[PDB]
RNA sequence: CGUGAGGGAAAGGUGAAAAGAACCCCGGGAGGGGAGUGAAAUAGAGCCUGAAACCGUGGGCUUACAAGCAGUCACGGCCCC
RNA sequence: GAAUGCCGGCAUGAGUAACGAUAAAGAGGGUGAGAAUCCCUCUCGCCGUAAGCCCAAGGGUUCCUACGCAAUGGUCGUCAG
RNA sequence: CGAUGUCGGCUCGUCGCAUCCUGGGGCUGAAGAAGGUCCCAAGGGUUGGGCUGUUCGCCCAUUAAAGCGGCACGCGAGCUGGGUUCAGAACGUCGUGAGACAGUUCGGUCUCUAUCCGCCACGGGCGCAGGAGGCUUGAGGGGGGCUCUUCCUAGUACGAGAGGACCGGAAGGGACGCACCUCUGGUUUCCCAGCUGUCCCUCCAGGGGCAUAAGCUGGGUAGCCAUGUGCGGAAGGGAUAACCGCUGAAAGCAUCUAAGCGGGAAGCCCGCCCCAAGAUGAGGCCUCCCACGGCAGCCGGUAAGGACCCGGGAAGACCACCCGGUGGAUGGGCCGGGGGUGUAAGCGCCGCGAGGCGUUGAGCCGACCGGUCCCAAUCGUCCGAGGUCU
């Protein structure tokens, strides 16, 4: 189990075996650790992880003491891949290799307050015969006087997208050490300059 | 209604 | 639709304590540098017509 | 949704808001500096910037295509031969939006003047 | 992209001109037919002594669609029409000739026999 | 960082540089490697170029021709590696970058709405003459 | 109110006497603060008395793990006499 | 204390719906205690077999001018039927 | 009965299991394949169409299957209004008649504003004994859970023949779900062009308005998108159901059981994805500030820090969240590129002219990828610990 933060780079699609494949570039690495996780100390194995280097005049006192225990420069973000003791100190691209599968996690698009359709795929109203301002509508919500109430988890209007989403078991289509570049078959979440955490996979 |  | 409608007057404790959101917030302001008046931040002074540290505006 | 989409509505039919953003226009050129609501100043400031900088460029074509927007020939003949020689070496930023302390009396609006700069 | 109620032309000598799909003949609930696949179809209209007649419910496979139809090389192909050649329970043409071009992705799925009787295949 | 450039340079290795500008309009021939059931052969397309969608090494192109009685639209990849050469038939010239519209004309509309481009047709015969 | 026949309200009280508040003050005005009148001005004209619903300001006690026809019985804590 | 009682007063819903044709507005200069809303100028848009003009019914001073802004005006008001 | 809206449909689910399919079994008048009957099993699945207001039912074409019932014959402050169920009209029938008919026929007013519970989302407050900035554990919840075809094993076992496997192993589909925009395909309200009628600038040329809230037409970036793309259902471990056992008495034999031990389901637990310490049982780690001044308390000045304001944001109804604020690339402008459009104006030449040609892939040009302090994020303010008792 190994892993690291990434930046959403774009799309395209290269050619392999005279096969068009869409890709997603990634610009995983590289993430210097800054503190490990223990069984001795705080109960579970894990690498926390520093990317992007920060102006210094702009953290303060607090994360300053706790990059100063690492000796590291400062970094815009921090985030901990469990289950990871990596030899070295710095974590680079280079730990996937072209054919390898891997999840990465990140945050998909908002799309605000959604309506059912939008949200849960509901069918909605017919759009003449007759109807009268449902065109969109949810339909019934319950039955009556039993139970008299309505289900929890419901599906209705709300809130959607901008939350976490993985997305599981991705080809690596190609590594270039020299520019921290990972290329991976297929979508990813969120928006390009979203931050991603590649992962190796758990399908086996 | 029309109960009829 | 049929016409929804109160079912129970509401009491004096709830109409209150619904209430409990509207206090306003006293406006942000700060001196001006060259005549010393309360003003808002980032816009020209009223009184004295003075922004980033010139005269702007006739006063 | 609106992911990435640049400009204002500001309420106003197409036409209407193009209409708006001339008649702002000739106003700036014509005094110097004006008094809108913020939001109607912010987006001034690109609108006129783009005829004040084919302004400089000064050929017939420029000047053609000003008169889409502004229609007066006086008003560009001033455009070309006094505002625009003042900016020869400046490069963008030809306006300025300042907000102002008070809000008016019957709406509550925020309101802001708009300058051509020095 | 062929569905229940799409009208095909008949791109054979069977004697059916025009057919309607009735259904898409992959799975329990396909919506759509594509090139290479079987619907069950309705004849329309027939020219006169033909093999087939108007009013049969005959078997076809799609051969060309107006859908473009996409490939791993990262290319595509569209035709004018919705063309199918009418076909018995062996998936073998029922007519003796084969008129227009077709896909080439007829040659995977098992219908070598229309693909020869082609004039093109695209 | 730059985003557009690191797309940029995973591009690269797939760019070509060995294929002849053309317009829509222009009649092309496109010398196409094709996979048929064991064996790879070339098969060569050849029509009219209708639609240039440009987006740098994503950018595609469509080309159109009368096969047997059938129309026929067929999209290319600009720098497919399956293209082994594109070869051009005749210069035509268009008044618009899509040609949809000659979907719907008979063989001597189009022949009356796409004539040929003399201008180009001269810039080709007068390089050519290399030596 | 009704075309019309016809229907058909609400609304009383300063003080013994106007002595009905000159003049100054903030205010565009309304209104108020003083000064003055009066035995009395929360009798000041939106005027005798001035109940209740209802609204607000100040203080005592109390309330953010808790289940309620809202009370009652008991004990304890705090405040007041 | 109850009559969906009668007359009157005041609550809740609530700072909520709404503010009456989607023909449309912008700026400058005046006036004034106070100006998106009054007056003046320039730009913009809408009607033009009318959304312009003249009669007749009906209405009955609403006409013109000066001075006004408590109420009337669905906001404001220095304007006004 | 001072009103509990009444059939069917649509939408939206959820539950029962007497199970339609898929999984596991025993018996068989089970050779194989395929069935019949019964047992276990509710995780998931259970299609499209013709007719009728229909429920139901028949029919067409499929399918692994086209299950049956409950929830006020689930659901009209969610929709419909075909039927039923007023007033009009007519037919058959009945009545002398006025009229009558779960008989038929054509038509027929279904009400903008949610107070409380409940539900979907999002904040404010206080709490978590000092106060802070980060990073986390996962109690407990939620999502998901389908399935077919072909090939190899092997034309083998089995069977006269027809036909035709178990076990094991590959490939490829359907429907569903999450994310995405490189490709395919939409939109793209002013990004470019072309066209008409009219009025106007300024007469030609060149343009502007209006013809919709784009006048019309041909195109179209980014974004938002499906028809397009990637990925998912598992694997695996554990405990079981029906069922099958090993050993084994009571009962010298027998017995899966009374002592003990195995095997065994698409189901149960975990494993995967997501929420989560208001988990008041309020958790843990790293790091920062610290004993300040006046009669578990008190009021002021500070600390580490936070808020206020402002420039913005694929974040968003407001709020929240995230980035930046001159030691700055956060928006606007400008420049370079991409991209759209498809060769501007003007001049020169050819033609009587409409036009044509060259200059020229020009000119214009939203959002995309970057650069550049030209313009604007000026100047600041206000909160904010001295850590309770054994
Ligand atoms: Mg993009
Ligand atoms: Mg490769
Ligand atoms: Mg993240
Ligand atoms: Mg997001
Ligand atoms: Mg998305
Ligand atoms: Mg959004
Ligand atoms: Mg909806
Ligand atoms: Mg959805
Ligand atoms: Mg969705
Ligand atoms: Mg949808
Ligand atoms: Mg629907
Ligand atoms: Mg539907
Ligand atoms: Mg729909
Ligand atoms: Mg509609
Ligand atoms: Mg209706
Ligand atoms: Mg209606
Ligand atoms: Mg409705
Ligand atoms: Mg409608
Ligand atoms: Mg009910
Ligand atoms: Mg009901
Ligand atoms: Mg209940
Ligand atoms: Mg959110
Ligand atoms: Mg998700
Ligand atoms: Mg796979
Ligand atoms: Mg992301
Ligand atoms: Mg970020
Ligand atoms: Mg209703
Ligand atoms: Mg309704
Ligand atoms: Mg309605
Ligand atoms: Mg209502
Ligand atoms: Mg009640
Ligand atoms: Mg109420
Ligand atoms: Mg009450
Ligand atoms: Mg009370
Ligand atoms: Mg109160
Ligand atoms: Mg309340
Ligand atoms: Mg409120
Ligand atoms: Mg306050
Ligand atoms: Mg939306
Ligand atoms: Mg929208
Ligand atoms: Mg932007
Ligand atoms: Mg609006
Ligand atoms: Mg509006
Ligand atoms: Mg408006
Ligand atoms: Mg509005
Ligand atoms: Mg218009
Ligand atoms: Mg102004
Ligand atoms: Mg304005
Ligand atoms: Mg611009
Ligand atoms: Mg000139
Ligand atoms: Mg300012
Ligand atoms: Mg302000
Ligand atoms: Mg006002
Ligand atoms: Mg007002
Ligand atoms: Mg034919
Ligand atoms: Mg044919
Ligand atoms: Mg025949
Ligand atoms: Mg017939
Ligand atoms: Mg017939
Ligand atoms: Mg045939
Ligand atoms: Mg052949
Ligand atoms: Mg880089
Ligand atoms: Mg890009
Ligand atoms: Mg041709
Ligand atoms: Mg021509
Ligand atoms: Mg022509
Ligand atoms: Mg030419
Ligand atoms: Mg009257
Ligand atoms: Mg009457
Ligand atoms: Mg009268
Ligand atoms: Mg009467
Ligand atoms: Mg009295
Ligand atoms: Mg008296
Ligand atoms: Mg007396
Ligand atoms: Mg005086
Ligand atoms: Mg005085
Ligand atoms: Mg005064
Ligand atoms: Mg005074
Ligand atoms: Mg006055
Ligand atoms: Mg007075
Ligand atoms: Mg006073
Ligand atoms: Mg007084
Ligand atoms: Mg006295
Ligand atoms: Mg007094
Ligand atoms: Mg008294
Ligand atoms: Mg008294
Ligand atoms: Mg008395
Ligand atoms: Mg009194
Ligand atoms: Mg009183
Ligand atoms: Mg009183
Ligand atoms: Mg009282
Ligand atoms: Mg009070
Ligand atoms: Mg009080
Ligand atoms: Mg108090
Ligand atoms: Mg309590
Ligand atoms: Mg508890
Ligand atoms: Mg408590
Ligand atoms: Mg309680
Ligand atoms: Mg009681
Ligand atoms: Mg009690
Ligand atoms: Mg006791
Ligand atoms: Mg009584
Ligand atoms: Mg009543
Ligand atoms: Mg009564
Ligand atoms: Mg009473
Ligand atoms: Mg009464
Ligand atoms: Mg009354
Ligand atoms: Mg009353
Ligand atoms: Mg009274
Ligand atoms: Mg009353
Ligand atoms: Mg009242
Ligand atoms: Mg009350
Ligand atoms: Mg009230
Ligand atoms: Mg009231
Ligand atoms: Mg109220
Ligand atoms: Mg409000
Ligand atoms: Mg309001
Ligand atoms: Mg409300
Ligand atoms: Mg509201
Ligand atoms: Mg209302
Ligand atoms: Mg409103
Ligand atoms: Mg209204
Ligand atoms: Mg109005
Ligand atoms: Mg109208
Ligand atoms: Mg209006
Ligand atoms: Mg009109
Ligand atoms: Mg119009
Ligand atoms: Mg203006
Ligand atoms: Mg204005
Ligand atoms: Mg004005
Ligand atoms: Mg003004
Ligand atoms: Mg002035
Ligand atoms: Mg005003
Ligand atoms: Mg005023
Ligand atoms: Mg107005
Ligand atoms: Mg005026
Ligand atoms: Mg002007
Ligand atoms: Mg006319
Ligand atoms: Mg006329
Ligand atoms: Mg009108
Ligand atoms: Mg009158
Ligand atoms: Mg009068
Ligand atoms: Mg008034
Ligand atoms: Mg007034
Ligand atoms: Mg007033
Ligand atoms: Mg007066
Ligand atoms: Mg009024
Ligand atoms: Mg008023
Ligand atoms: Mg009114
Ligand atoms: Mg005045
Ligand atoms: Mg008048
Ligand atoms: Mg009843
Ligand atoms: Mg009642
Ligand atoms: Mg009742
Ligand atoms: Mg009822
Ligand atoms: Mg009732
Ligand atoms: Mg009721
Ligand atoms: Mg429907
Ligand atoms: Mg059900
Ligand atoms: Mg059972
Ligand atoms: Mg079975
Ligand atoms: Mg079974
Ligand atoms: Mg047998
Ligand atoms: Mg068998
Ligand atoms: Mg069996
Ligand atoms: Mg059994
Ligand atoms: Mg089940
Ligand atoms: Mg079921
Ligand atoms: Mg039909
Ligand atoms: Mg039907
Ligand atoms: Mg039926
Ligand atoms: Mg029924
Ligand atoms: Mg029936
Ligand atoms: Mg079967
Ligand atoms: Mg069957
Ligand atoms: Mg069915
Ligand atoms: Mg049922
Ligand atoms: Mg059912
Ligand atoms: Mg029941
Ligand atoms: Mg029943
Ligand atoms: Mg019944
Ligand atoms: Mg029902
Ligand atoms: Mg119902
Ligand atoms: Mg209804
Ligand atoms: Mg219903
Ligand atoms: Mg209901
Ligand atoms: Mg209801
Ligand atoms: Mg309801
Ligand atoms: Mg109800
Ligand atoms: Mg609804
Ligand atoms: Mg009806
Ligand atoms: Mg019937
Ligand atoms: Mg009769
Ligand atoms: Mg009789
Ligand atoms: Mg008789
Ligand atoms: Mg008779
Ligand atoms: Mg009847
Ligand atoms: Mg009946
Ligand atoms: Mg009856
Ligand atoms: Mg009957
Ligand atoms: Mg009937
Ligand atoms: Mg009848
Ligand atoms: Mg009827
Ligand atoms: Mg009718
Ligand atoms: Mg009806
Ligand atoms: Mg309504
Ligand atoms: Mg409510
Ligand atoms: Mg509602
Ligand atoms: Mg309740
Ligand atoms: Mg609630
Ligand atoms: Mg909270
Ligand atoms: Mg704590
Ligand atoms: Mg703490
Ligand atoms: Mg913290
Ligand atoms: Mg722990
Ligand atoms: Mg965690
Ligand atoms: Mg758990
Ligand atoms: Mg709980
Ligand atoms: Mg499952
Ligand atoms: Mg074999
Ligand atoms: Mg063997
Ligand atoms: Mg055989
Ligand atoms: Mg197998
Ligand atoms: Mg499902
Ligand atoms: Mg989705
Ligand atoms: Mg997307
Ligand atoms: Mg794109
Ligand atoms: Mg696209
Ligand atoms: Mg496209
Ligand atoms: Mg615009
Ligand atoms: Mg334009
Ligand atoms: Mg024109
Ligand atoms: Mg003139
Ligand atoms: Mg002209
Ligand atoms: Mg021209
Ligand atoms: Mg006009
Ligand atoms: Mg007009
Ligand atoms: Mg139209
Ligand atoms: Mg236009
Ligand atoms: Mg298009
Ligand atoms: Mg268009
Ligand atoms: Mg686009
Ligand atoms: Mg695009
Ligand atoms: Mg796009
Ligand atoms: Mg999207
Ligand atoms: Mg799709
Ligand atoms: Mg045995
Ligand atoms: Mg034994
Ligand atoms: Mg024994
Ligand atoms: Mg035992
Ligand atoms: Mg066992
Ligand atoms: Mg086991
Ligand atoms: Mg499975
Ligand atoms: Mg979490
Ligand atoms: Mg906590
Ligand atoms: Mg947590
Ligand atoms: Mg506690
Ligand atoms: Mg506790
Ligand atoms: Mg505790
Ligand atoms: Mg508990
Ligand atoms: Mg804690
Ligand atoms: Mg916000
Ligand atoms: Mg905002
Ligand atoms: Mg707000
Ligand atoms: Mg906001
Ligand atoms: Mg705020
Ligand atoms: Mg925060
Ligand atoms: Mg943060
Ligand atoms: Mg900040
Ligand atoms: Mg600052
Ligand atoms: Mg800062
Ligand atoms: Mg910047
Ligand atoms: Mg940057
Ligand atoms: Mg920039
Ligand atoms: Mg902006
Ligand atoms: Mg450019
Ligand atoms: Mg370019
Ligand atoms: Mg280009
Ligand atoms: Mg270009
Ligand atoms: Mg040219
Ligand atoms: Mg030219
Ligand atoms: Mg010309
Ligand atoms: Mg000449
Ligand atoms: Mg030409
Ligand atoms: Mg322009
Ligand atoms: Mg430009
Ligand atoms: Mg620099
Ligand atoms: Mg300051
Ligand atoms: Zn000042």
């Amino acid at each position: 189990m190994k892993g690291i933060l990434g930046v959403k780079v774009g799309m395209t699609r290269i050619f392999r075996d005279d096969r068009a494949v869409p890709v997603t570039v990634i610009l995983a690495g590289p993430c210097p650790v800054v503190q490990r996780r223990t069984p001795e100390k705080d109960g579970y194995t894990a690498v926390q992880l520093g990317f992007l280097p920060q102006n210094p005049k702009r953290v303060n006192r607090p994360l300053k003491g706790h990059f100063a225990k690492a000796g590291v420069e400062p970094v815009r973000i921090l985030r901990e891949i469990r289950d990871f003791n990596p030899e070295g100190d710095t974590v680079t691209v280079e730990i996937f290799k072209p054919g390898e599968r891997v999840d990465v996690t990140g945050t998909s698009k908002g799309r605000g307050f959604a309506g059912v359709m939008k949200r849960w795929n509901f069918a909605g109203g017919p759009d003449s015969h007759g109807a009268h301002k449902i065109h969109r509508h949810p339909g019934s919500i319950g039955n009556r006087k039993t139970p008299g109430r309505v289900y929890k988890g419901k599906k209705m209007a709300g809130h959607y997208g901008a939350e976490r989403v993985t997305v599981m078991n991705l080809e690596v289509v190609d590594v270039i050490p020299e520019e921290n570049l990972l290329l991976v078959k297929g979508a990813v979440p969120g928006p390009n300059g979203g931050l991603v955490i590649v992962r190796e996979t758990k399908k086996a | 209604s029309e109960a009829c | 639709a049929k016409h929804p409608v109160p079912k129970k007057k509401t009491s004096k404790a709830r109409r209150d304590a619904r209430r409990s959101h509207h206090a306003l917030t006293p406006p942000t302001l700060v001196p001006c540098p060259e005549c010393k008046a309360m003003k808002p931040p980032h816009t020209v002074c009223p009184e004295c017509g003075y922004y980033a540290g010139r005269k702007v505006l006739e006063v | 949704m609106r992911h990435l989409k640049s400009g204002r509505k500001l309420n106003r039919h197409s036409s209407h808001r193009l209409a708006l953003y001339r008649n702002q226009a000739k106003s700036l050129l014509t005094h110097g500096r004006i008094t809108t609501t913020v939001p109607k100043a912010k987006e001034l400031r690109g609108f006129v910037d783009h005829l004040i900088h084919l302004a400089k460029r000064g050929d017939l074509h420029a000047r053609r295509l000003v008169l889409r927007d502004l229609q007066d020939v006086k008003l560009v003949r001033k455009l070309f031969d006094e505002i625009a020689p003042r900016y020869r070496d400046r490069q963008g930023g030809y306006t300025r939006v300042l907000k102002l302390a008070e809000r008016r009396r019957g709406d509550g609006a925020p309101l802001a003047l708009v300058e051509l700069v020095e | 992209m062929i569905q229940p109620q799409t009208y095909l032309e008949v791109a054979d000598n069977t004697g059916a001109r025009k057919i309607m799909c009735i259904r898409v003949l992959k799975g329990s609930n396909a919506k759509y037919a594509t090139v290479g696949d079987v619907i069950v179809a309705s004849v329309k209209e027939a020219i006169p002594r033909g093999a087939v007649k108007e009013g049969d419910v005959v078997k076809a496979v799609v051969v060309r669609t107006k859908k473009e139809i996409k490939r791993p090389d990262g290319s595509a192909i569209r035709f004018d029409d919705n063309a199918a050649v009418i076909i018995n329970n062996q998936l073998e043409p029922r007519g003796t000739r084969v008129f227009g071009p077709v896909a080439r992705e007829l040659r995977e799925k098992g219908f070598m026999k229309i693909v020869s009787l082609a004039p093109e295949v695209l | 960082m730059n985003r557009g450039a690191l797309i940029k340079l995973v591009e690269s290795r797939y760019v070509r540089t060995d294929l002849p500008e053309f317009r829509p309009g222009d009649t092309v021939r496109v010398s196409y490697k094709v996979k048929e059931g064991n064996r790879t052969r070339i098969q060569d397309f050849e029509g009219i170029v209708i639609r240039i969608r440009r987006n740098g090494f994503n950018t595609t192109f469509t080309v159109r021709k009368v096969s047997y009685g059938v129309g026929v639209e067929r999209i290319f990849p600009l720098h497919s590696p399956l293209i082994q050469k594109i070869d051009i038939v005749q210069r035509g010239r268009a008044r618009r970058a899509k040609l949809y519209f000659i979907r719907n004309l008979s063989d001597r509309e189009i022949r009356r709405k796409l004539r040929a481009d003399r201008k180009r047709i001269d810039q080709d015969r007068a390089a050519e003459r290399a030596a």
